[PDB]
């Protein structure tokens, strides 16, 4: 069988383990984010698992630099060891060339470390997809993705995990070109509501995070009372 | 890491098939020759050359090791190109203890060598190529072949790659112990057109010479003032 | 040791002494100091003569190497950076001070190279014990664009202002000439220093030297 | 990788090792190359595999080589493994020389080699050299002697040995033939030839598809030669004038 | 450098590499050892015969100090390396401890360098098992064996090799005071034990003794088949 | 033969008993997975590569979306197959190129940078731990003596110098586009470079492309920096086409 | 099935095999459970013992004045685990001369343990644990798990028959922050009960409590120790 | 064939699995603690009259205060017992007071797991150790018996046996025991045990016995002092 290491090409040409490690992610619930006039806002479907959980365990959102957030869907213990990856990456940049690492390089550097695990049967494919935002005066507001193959583009908006699509056309009826990040975080989170399967799982917490010229560059959690007239908003709007 | 384990190993029979196998990539590479004339070496090959498209000269098949040695292959070019780098640094080393060119045979001996490592050391495949070696030193011509095993056999004249047991009974049946390098050149390209198939030009056959004024390919002129006869 | 270069209006001419020294003594009366880096390019040597030998043996090979890959003439630049790496990396260790010149497609070029590994790219550069006399030479008498004889004429002149001055220089004077078209290697171009003539004959006889043990070994 | 692992160093449910024995196999196909010690000398004599006209002869022989001062080998099997094997052979040598300033006695060479192709049928995960090994020699302390090494590491001293094709068949002829404690160079290298002569059965004998190397003692030196075609051809020659002979 | 797990587990505990060593060992000559009141000896059947053989470039018996020897059955290169393995080791304890190894020391440590080979990465086992014989310090003679796993024990007598089986049946019938109570005697109950099992008798028995502080003798044709003589006219009776 | 299989020769890159690398083919299929076909083309005054520019996702910043890359300031690629593969390959050449003029005090060479590239996935056809990349690299730039230069390197470790080259899912139509236009010409050679390589790729694919479509890149004897057109210099060279 | 010996072999699913079997070593080890109030955080444990005549095995161990774990799993990876978490208490004492915050222990597990379950021929960590600390955040209560995931916890149980002992714990979660020590450790004494076979019950041999808050270091209590928090079940 | 480290359906590791099988091809050995010290006692096993019985040693010296029986691949052992002894020794030395039964345990019971075939140096361990250990000793807790498996899970016990016929013995082992049971009902409870379970006939050159007290240094029996407790059973 062709598809048990990821130094084997199937006939076809397809790293069928590369593969696998997707559909890990597409299994995931669901993460979005969007790039807007003056910002980038990150939401996470996050499914409650447990009642015994406290309120904020298993985040998907993470700093891994002052000026860059991180969003992931797939298995948390691997976007967990990428976050400390892009975190050393940034923290070794700064100590080289002494200044914050531009978003793009950072996506590239992460994107070729995950690229470095689908070449051998020593190592497994990362089963997670993450994006990355950032926001400076210089360089604009900045949307990357990146995926278990190690590619790398930069988005307008962009969404992972289970309702990737469903989450993508609602996405596409936005003009966020022309929105700020405080207009954003509503319908930010009246797409994670639209696309969530209340029959299939029961219960979920919203995670909410952003970076923009209202933070000052600062990627941070969108503050409670934010976050609440958010979620009141985008379940009202379900109605 | 890399897998340390021989991948080639004994078959029941005694046979290491996967020698076996990389003579059969051999066989199927395009046509080389090697005569060696009283006063010199010739070596020569068929350019497996589709396209007009292709730009000739930018890639060699019969390639400088020395001023005095060179090469010539049958097999995959890749890893001809691992076999052409590893001589020149083997010639090299040789030089700079013994600040004498390296003897043609000891050239071939050390190339050899390397060859046989990769039919028994951990991770690897052995090389997919047969080479054609020639050289002049103490005043006389050499020309040798080393296979993918690692042996190697001293040549009056010889052919591999495709339709070479053919190509072999045509220069059995026409090279002499007092034949001249121009002549040798002659033989040389007629044991090409032997199985050619595409009309030949300077263009898609290549030649290098070997006598006591040192290795050198020629040049697509002379290549077809040879032509011209043929 | 006296060693010299100048870029005159066609190419470089190189100069050299041939004294080596151990101490106050002459070792050799007749050493090559202009070693061959490629057909192209031409290295005088001065300071350890072990250092200078294997340093640009090295060099030389690594760069048929680069050639026979390249499949192009080598570039003057680039022994001058394989040169002064190696020599930056052993810290001074490597005694070899160099003349570096050659003609590549960029035309004519001339370095000196240093044992810490500094290089300096100059028309006219000088080295050894004897390279303040050569350089009073060529300060005093060079003009740019030298034709080929003339220039010929001031690096010998700099390597006698070196063998006459200096006492750790001698012998005789050897010039390298590379152009576009031409490399004359001249060895020796002058022989200003002769060995006076013997006046009595000592001439020994068989018998002269007593004997105590003899044994004849015949071979093949 | 496990999955690739074709285990070369393992035992087989009977305490057997599958690729010593394989590389065994390798061995019995090769040429035939026998040894045969007498009171003035020892020889190798081998079946020549490079006979296709249009070879060069560039070499002074094709399976015998020279391992120090004292000492030569032939071998059967894998050739670019026998060249690896005799290289090391003489750095062995050199090693001893250097640390003692005197030869090293044969049987001390072929132990220190069949130690480094033990290693490798017990560590390492890789295939065994597939070569086998006859080394004539003299040492100061049992004279003439000859060696036997195969694959296993194992090895033996003989008066007389053959491997390679035809070996059992050859051995037979040997046993047979040989006088223990009487034997002179001259009737070894008849009988080499006589052996010869029925192993090589595909087909009719000639100075060209065999070798022969001698080792003597000259004037308190040893003296390793290989015999011109010229004396080959001669020893046919007699051996065939000796079978006419042979009813009436 | 070659890391593979060799021995491992199998369901119900058993260690399969070994099983095959030992395997090797029960296809190896036959030896014997009989431990005397004041000599230890060894002998070993075989191997092959053959005329054109030099015969002392295969014995398979083996000083490994003045005071030690062994003899092996299985894979005779195997053999070699724990020989010389043994061989460097009673020269280190001379040097750090300044006396000669025990018996029980060197056997103690042949047997754990085969234990290792059980359970160390990229290797496989020993096909040896080997028999140890000689005296210490004190006058007081020994014999243990070692076999492929690392078990080692001490024995009066013992065989190991193809038919050990049925030497060993016909030792502890045959072993007591009286059949030791000589030097001769001991020597002529190893070589009725061998040939019971030794194919065309013997002829190829090879045989050792070891007397206290008296270094190993190994018997010649001649010496031995004296001794063959001795016991077969006896055997008329 | 003919086919023919054993042991582990289509998981691993050892020989089958034709002597052929199956993993190795298998890698020039995962070049076509893309979807994508580039072409290059060299004349006497400059080299020029175009690929497809495909951006289906409307969300996407299509800024993002180039299959071109500067390696140095005078050398240019064209990447064709597995894109994470590709910009992997794009890093070494970089590191490459950068470290030739470090040691060696001048630029590298475009065949010496294919070359390398070259010799570097010849490694992973013999090694038996690691896959071939997935990708094509199609190289530009301006040699000294030579002029104007286009090289190929693929999975194998094979390459090339050429007078116009492809990759991808229409190589083969591309070949075939390519000679038939050169025989034709005066002393073999490509004249109206940028126009020969856009009709080669729209007569290949069928499609008569926008200016949004298609990437272009180019090295000039007089500009021998690698330059990236626009959408605007793109469009001029598409409408001056459609007007004869 | 050929996707589920290596841990680094994905299932067409998007699952690993490995990490999934690693998981039923603790669901197979014998019930622990965990809770905390707003000043303290407890972990109970029951103690497996192989026959009536053995001590009964240790389920909870300190790691530092400031935190200690509860296990179930494969004891020899719970105790190389335990190490690697008190030589990290250790450094951070040494080098700041203060307590480990416990989500940054935590976190350093998921990493550590991350590791093992991308790399062939390595395996995951066949052990669960429950960690309870107390830093200036307060009380806590952690998971970790084989698959290298941890969760922060208002309260938790692992093990066999666990699920009773986690019904009981949301049934009277909304108490437990205004819990005094006594009423806190009873309720992770009655969800421990809740694991048992109907025969069986509670008794000094087979329960172990830890403990630790604002005013007291983590302690464990075994044997005769115990008695006070059993008495009044009442 | 799989790897080493791979975990079964059940959260096992094969191996540690397999290694506990091969404990049942062992002896049987007894550990039983009391008040007044513990008693290790261990069927040797002659399996011909020619091997020498005092060669068979099951139970050995650890320390002056601490003795261990094993069961299973005696070999195997060897490197277990001489990590114990060096703890001990290193323990001595460091502190200059002896190392609890517990900690001893504890000691060797970390090897359990280490092996594996590509973390670790060029030749480290393939396999689990295929050994049972039963730790008899006394230190300022008083007298203690520890047990030890492949799978480095180590427990304090009352009474234990392991080897062969462990259930069997482990039966009788329960029946017998009691707290306040004296050192020599404890020596002659696991003679009568090891007489049951043993296919050979007991006597006093086929079984071993030791013991240590707070009194006493590890002591193991004499044939004549086996004897003596052999008459009445
Ligand atoms: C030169 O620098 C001369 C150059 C050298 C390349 C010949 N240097 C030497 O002669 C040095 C000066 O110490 N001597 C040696 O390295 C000792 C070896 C000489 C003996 C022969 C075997 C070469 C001058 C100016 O130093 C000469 O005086
Ligand atoms: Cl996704
Ligand atoms: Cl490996
Ligand atoms: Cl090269
Ligand atoms: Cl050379
Ligand atoms: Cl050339
Ligand atoms: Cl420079
Ligand atoms: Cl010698
Ligand atoms: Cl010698
Ligand atoms: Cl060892
Ligand atoms: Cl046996
Ligand atoms: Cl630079
Ligand atoms: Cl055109
Ligand atoms: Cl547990
Ligand atoms: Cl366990
Ligand atoms: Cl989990
Ligand atoms: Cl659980
Ligand atoms: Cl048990
Ligand atoms: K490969």
């Amino acid at each position: 069988g062709y598809d048990l290491s990821a130094s084997t090409f199937s006939p076809d040409g397809r790293v069928f383990q590369v593969e696998y490690a997707m559909k890990a992610v597409e299994n995931s619930s669901t993460a979005i984010g969007i790039r807007c006039k003056d910002g980038v806002v990150f939401g996470v479907e996050k499914l409650v698992l447990s009642k015994l959980y406290e309120e904020g365990s298993n985040k998907r959102l993470f700093n891994v630099d002052r000026h860059v957030g991180m969003a992931v869907a797939g298995l948390l213990a691997d976007a967990r060891s990428l976050a400390d990856i892009a975190r050393e990456e940034a923290s070794n940049f700064r100590s080289n060339f002494g200044y914050n690492i531009p978003l793009k390089h950072l996506a590239d550097r992460v994107a070729m470390y995950v690229h470095a695990y689908t070449l051998y049967s020593a190592v497994r494919p990362f089963g997670c997809s993450f994006m990355l935002g950032s926001y400076s005066v210089n360089d604009g507001a900045q949307l990357y993705m990146i995926d278990p193959s190690g590619v790398s583009y930069g988005y307008w908006g962009c969404a992972i995990g289970k309702a990737r699509q469903a989450a993508k056309t609602e996405i596409e009826k936005l003009q966020m070109k022309e929105m700020t990040c405080r207009d954003i975080v509503k319908e930010v989170a009246k797409i994670i509501y639209i696309v969530h399967d209340e029959v299939k799982d029961k219960a979920f917490e919203l995670e909410l995070s952003w970076v923009g010229e209202l933070t000052n560059g600062r990627h941070e959690i969108v503050p409670k009372d934010i976050r609440e007239e958010a979620e009141k908003y985008a379940k009202e709007s379900l109605k | 890491r890399g897998y340390s384990f021989s991948l080639t190993t004994f078959s029941p029979s005694g046979k290491l098939v996967q020698i076996e196998y990389a003579l059969a990539a051999v066989a199927g590479g395009a046509p080389s020759v090697g005569i060696k004339a009283a006063n010199g070496v010739v070596l020569a090959t068929e350019k497996k050359q589709k396209s007009i498209l292709y730009d000739e000269r930018s890639v060699h098949k019969v390639e400088p090791i020395t001023k005095h040695i060179g090469l010539v292959y049958s097999g995959m070019g890749p890893d001809y190109r691992v076999l052409v780098h590893r001589a020149r640094k083997l010639a090299q080393q040789y030089y700079l203890v013994y600040q004498e060119p390296i003897p043609t045979a000891q050239l071939v001996q050390r190339v050899a060598s390397v060859m046989q490592e990769y039919t028994q050391s951990g991770g690897v495949r052995p090389f997919g190529v047969s080479l054609l070696i020639c050289g002049w030193n103490e005043g006389r011509p050499y020309l040798f072949q080393s296979d993918p095993s690692g042996a190697y056999f001293a040549w009056k004249a010889t052919a591999m790659g495709k339709n070479y047991v053919n190509g072999k009974t045509f220069l059995e049946k026409r090279y002499n112990e007092d034949l001249e390098l121009e002549d040798a050149i002659h033989t040389a390209i007629l044991t090409l057109k032997e199985s050619f198939e595409g009309q030949m030009t300077e263009d898609n056959i290549e030649v290098g010479i070997c006598n006591e004024a040192g290795f050198r390919r020629l040049t697509p002129t002379e290549v077809k003032d040879y032509l011209a006869a043929i | 040791t006296t060693i010299a270069g100048v870029v005159y209006k066609d190419g470089i001419v190189l100069g050299a002494d041939t004294r080596a020294t151990e101490g106050m003594v002459v070792a050799d009366k007749n050493c090559s100091k202009i070693h061959f880096i490629s057909p192209n390019i031409y290295c005088c040597g001065a300071g350890t003569a072990a250092d200078t030998d294997m340093t640009t043996q090295l060099i030389s090979s690594n760069l048929e190497l680069h050639s026979l890959s390249t499949g192009r003439l080598p570039r003057v630049v680039t022994a001058n950076r394989m040169l002064k790496q190696m020599l930056f990396r052993y810290q001074g260790y490597i005694g070899a001070a160099l003349v570096l010149g050659g003609v590549d497609v960029t035309g004519p070029h001339l370095y000196s190279i240093y044992p810490h590994g500094s290089t300096d790219k100059l028309p006219y550069v000088t080295m050894g014990s004897g390279s303040l006399a050569a350089m009073a030479v060529f300060e005093d008498k060079f003009r740019p664009d030298m034709e080929e004889e003339e220039a010929k004429n001031l690096v010998s002149e700099a390597i006698a202002a070196g063998i006459f001055n200096d006492l750790g220089s001698g012998s005789n004077i050897d010039l390298c000439v590379i152009s576009k078209n031409k490399l004359d290697f001249l060895r020796p171009y002058t022989v200003p220093n002769k060995k006076g003539t013997r006046l009595g004959r000592y001439r020994c006889e068989k018998g002269t030297t007593a004997v105590l043990t003899e044994k004849i070994t015949p071979l093949e | 990788s496990r999955r690739y692992d074709s285990r070369t160093t393992i035992f087989s449910p009977e305490g057997r090792l599958y690729q010593v024995e394989y590389a065994m196999e390798a061995i019995g196909h090769a040429g035939t190359c026998l040894g045969i010690l007498a009171n003035d000398g020892v020889l190798l004599a081998a079946e020549r595999r490079n006979i296709h006209k249009l070879l060069d002869e560039v070499f002074f022989s094709e399976k015998i080589y020279k391992l120090n001062e004292d000492m030569a080998c032939s071998v059967a099997g894998i050739t670019s493994d026998a060249n690896v094997l005799t290289n090391e052979l003489r750095l062995i040598a050199q090693r001893y020389l250097l640390q003692y300033q005197e030869p090293i006695p044969c049987e001390q060479l072929v132990t220190a080699l069949c130690d480094i192709k033990q290693a490798y049928t017990q560590f390492g995960g890789k295939r065994p050299f597939g070569v086998s090994l006859l080394y004539i020699g003299w040492d100061k302390h049992y004279g003439f002697q000859l060696y036997q090494s195969d694959p296993s590491g194992n090895y033996g001293g003989w008066k007389a040995t053959c491997i390679g094709n035809n070996s059992a068949a050859a051995v037979s002829m040997l046993k047979q033939d040989y006088k223990e404690g009487e034997m002179t160079l001259k009737s070894a290298l008849a009988l080499a030839i006589k052996v010869l002569n029925k192993t090589m059965d595909v087909s009719k004998l000639s100075a060209e598809k065999v070798e022969i190397a001698t080792l003597t003692r000259e004037n308190g030196k040893t003296v390793i030669r290989v015999l011109k075609q010229k004396e080959v051809e001669q020893l046919i020659k007699k051996h065939e004038e000796e079978e006419a002979k042979a009813e009436r | 450098s070659y890391d593979r797990a060799i021995t491992v587990f199998s369901p119900d505990g058993h260690l399969f590499q070994v099983e095959y060593a030992q395997e090797a060992v029960k296809k190896g000559s036959t030896a014997v050892g009989v431990r005397g009141r004041d000599i230890v000896v060894l002998g070993v059947e075989k191997k092959s015969v053959a005329k054109l053989q030099d015969e002392r470039t295969v014995r398979k018996i083996c000083a490994l100090d003045d005071n030690v020897c062994m003899a092996f059955a299985g894979l005779t290169a195997d053999a070699r390396i724990v020989i010389n393995r043994a061989r460097v080791e009673c020269q280190s304890h001379r040097l750090t401890v300044e006396d000669p190894v025990t018996v029980e020391y060197i056997t103690r440590y042949i047997a754990s360098l085969k234990q290792r080979y059980t359970q160390s990465n990229g290797r496989r086992p020993f096909g040896i098992s080997a028999l140890i014989v000689g005296f210490d310090f004190d006058g007081t003679p020994r014999l243990y064996q070692t076999d492929p796993s690392g078990t080692y024990h001490a024995w009066k007598a013992n065989a190991i090799g193809r038919g050990a089986k049925s030497v060993r049946e016909f030792l502890e019938k045959n072993y007591t005071d009286e059949a030791i109570e000589t030097d001769d005697l001991t020597i002529k109950l190893v070589i009725k034990a061998l040939l019971e099992v030794v194919q065309s008798g013997g002829k190829n028995i090879e045989l050792a003794v070891m007397r206290r502080d008296q270094s190993l003798k190994i018997l010649n044709p001649e010496e031995i088949e004296k001794y063959v003589a001795e016991i077969e006219k006896e055997k008329e009776e | 033969s003919r086919g023919s299989s054993a042991g582990f020769d289509r998981h691993i890159t050892i020989f089958s008993p034709e002597g052929r690398l199956y993993q190795v083919e298998y890698a020039f299929k995962a070049i076509n997975q893309g979807g994508l076909t580039s072409v290059a083309v060299r004349g006497k005054d400059c080299a020029v590569i175009v690929t497809q520019k495909k951006v289906p996702d409307k969300l996407l910043d299509s800024s993002t979306v180039t299959h071109l890359f500067k390696i140095t300031e005078n050398i240019g690629c064209v990447m064709t197959g597995m894109t994470a593969d590709s910009r992997s390959q794009v890093q070494r050449a970089r590191y490459e190129a950068a470290n030739w003029k470090y040691k060696y005090g001048y630029e590298i060479p475009v065949d010496m940078l294919c070359k390398r590239i070259a010799d570097i996935s010849q490694v992973y056809t013999q090694n038996a731990e690691m896959r071939p990349l997935g990708c094509c690299m199609i190289l530009i730039g301006i040699d000294e003596e030579q002029g104007p230069q286009v090289y190929k390197c693929d999975p194998a470790g094979y390459y090339c110098g050429f007078k116009a080259t492809a990759a991808g899912v229409k190589q083969t139509e591309s070949t075939s586009f390519l000679e038939k236009k050169v025989k034709k010409k005066f002393d073999w050679t490509f004249e109206q470079t940028v126009e020969t390589a856009i009709t080669c790729l729209s007569t290949v694919l069928s499609i008569d492309f926008k200016p949004s479509e298609i990437e272009v890149g180019v090295v000039t004897v007089e500009n021998p920096k690698f330059r990236i057109l626009t959408e605007a210099e793109i469009d001029a060279h598409l409408v001056a086409l459609a007007e004869r | 099935n050929q996707y589920d010996n290596d841990v680094t072999v994905w299932s067409p699913q998007g699952r690993i095999h490995q990490i999934e079997y690693a998981m039923e070593a603790v669901k197979q080890g014998s019930a622990t459970v965990g809770l905390k109030s707003k000043t303290h955080a407890v972990l109970v444990a029951l103690k497996r013992a192989q026959s009536e005549l053995a001590a009964h095995q240790k389920k909870i161990l300190h790691v530092d004045n400031h935190i200690g774990i509860s296990i179930a799993g494969l004891t020899a990876d719970a105790r190389l685990l335990c190490n690697f978490m008190r030589q990290e208490c250790l450094d951070s004492r040494f080098v700041f001369d203060r307590p480990l915050p416990v989500s940054r222990l935590v976190s350093l597990i998921g990493s550590k343990t991350q590791i093992p379950t991308q790399r062939y021929g390595r395996r995951p960590y066949g052990v669960g644990l429950l960690i309870a600390g107390y830093d200036d955040m307060g009380p806590h209560i952690f998971q970790t798990c084989p698959s290298a995931n941890y969760f922060d916890c208002r309260a938790m149980s692992i093990g066999a028959r666990s699920q009773s002992a986690r019904t009981y714990l949301e049934r009277h979660m909304s108490e437990f922050m205004e819990c005094n020590l006594n009423e806190l450790v009873k309720h992770g004494l009655r969800a421990l009960r809740e694991t048992l076979p109907a025969e069986q019950d509670l008794t000094t041999k087979n329960v172990s409590i830890g403990i630790v808050g604002k005013d007291l270091e983590f302690t464990i209590y075994d044997d005769d120790d115990v008695s006070p928090f059993l008495e009044g079940l009442e | 064939d799989r790897g080493v480290n791979t975990f079964s359906p059940e959260g096992r590791l094969f191996q540690v699995e397999y290694a506990i099988e091969a404990i049942k091809l062992g002896s049987t050995a007894i550990g039983i603690q009391t008040s007044e010290g513990v008693c290790l006692a261990v069927e040797k096993r002659i399996t011909s009259p020619l091997m020498e019985p005092s060669s068979i040693e099951k139970i050995v010296e650890i320390d002056a205060h601490i003795g261990c029986a094993m069961s299973g691949l005696i070999a195997d052992a060897k490197t277990l017992i001489d990590k114990a002894r060096v703890e001990t020794q290193n323990h001595w030395f460091t502190y200059n007071e002896t190392m609890t039964v517990e900690s001893v345990t504890q000691a060797v019971s970390n090897l359990a797991l280490q092996f594996g075939e590509e973390d670790a140096d060029p030749g480290a361990m393939s396999r689990p150790f295929g050994v049972a250990l039963l730790f008899g000793g006394v230190d300022e807790k008083g007298p203690q018996l520890f047990h030890m498996d492949p799978s480095g899970t180590f427990v304090q016990c009352d009474a234990r046996a392991i080897g062969s016929a462990s259930e069997g013995a482990q039966s009788s082992l329960q029946e017998v025991y009691h707290k306040s049971m004296t050192l020599k009902e404890a020596i002659k409870s696991s003679l009568i045990i090891l007489k049951q379970v043993m296919e050979e006939k007991l006597n006093a050159t086929n079984i071993e016995l030791a013991t240590v007290q707070p009194g006493q240094n590890f002591h193991m029996f004499t044939k004549e002092e086996l004897e003596e407790v052999i008459k009445d059973i």
